[PDB]
């Protein structure tokens, strides 16, 4: 796989797809 | 953060992967 700028809501796009069931958090505050 | 690491800079999947629950 590679790298990519993932902004905005691609990110959550992203996390999604990546995490699936497993569920994430989105904390952009750090 | 995730916002710094993944849209200022650049990541893989495997990097994104450890924001998953
Ligand atoms: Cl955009
Ligand atoms: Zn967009």
């Amino acid at each position: 796989f590679v790298n990519q700028h993932l902004c905005g809501s691609h990110l959550v796009e992203a996390l999604y797809l990546v995490c699936g069931e497993r569920g994430f958090f989105y904390t952009p505050k750090t | 953060g995730i916002v710094e690491q993944c849209c200022t800079s650049i990541c893989s999947l495997y990097q994104l992967e450890n924001y998953c629950n």
